[PDB]
């Protein structure tokens, strides 16, 4: 605030903090393989 | 007289000039001699 020049002047305000989650979750893909280096491509 | 004159020939028969835009400066070549070529796509995709 702007204090007066006589006033209480008591505990003006305090942000309220808020936590954001990350969860990280996986991506998973499983395919399978029965010159072409298929393996490697 | 008329047998004494002879008309000049050109040096070289020359030709209409013909477009060489061809799609070939864009496509990809490639050099087999097999009596065939292959290619190998992927016409969809794997899944995640």
């Amino acid at each position: 605030g702007w204090a007066s020049e006589t006033a209480a002047l008591s505990e003006t305000a305090t942000p309220q903090i808020d936590r954001i989650t990350i969860p990280l979750h996986e991506l998973a893909a499983m395919p399978k393989a029965s010159a072409f280096d298929i393996e490697t491509w | 007289g008329g047998y004494l004159v002879d008309p000049q020939t050109s040096e070289t028969i020359r030709g209409v000039l013909r477009s060489t835009a061809s799609l070939r400066q864009i496509a990809s070549v490639v050099n087999v001699e097999a009596t065939s070529f292959d290619v190998l796509v992927d016409k969809t995709d794997m899944g995640s």
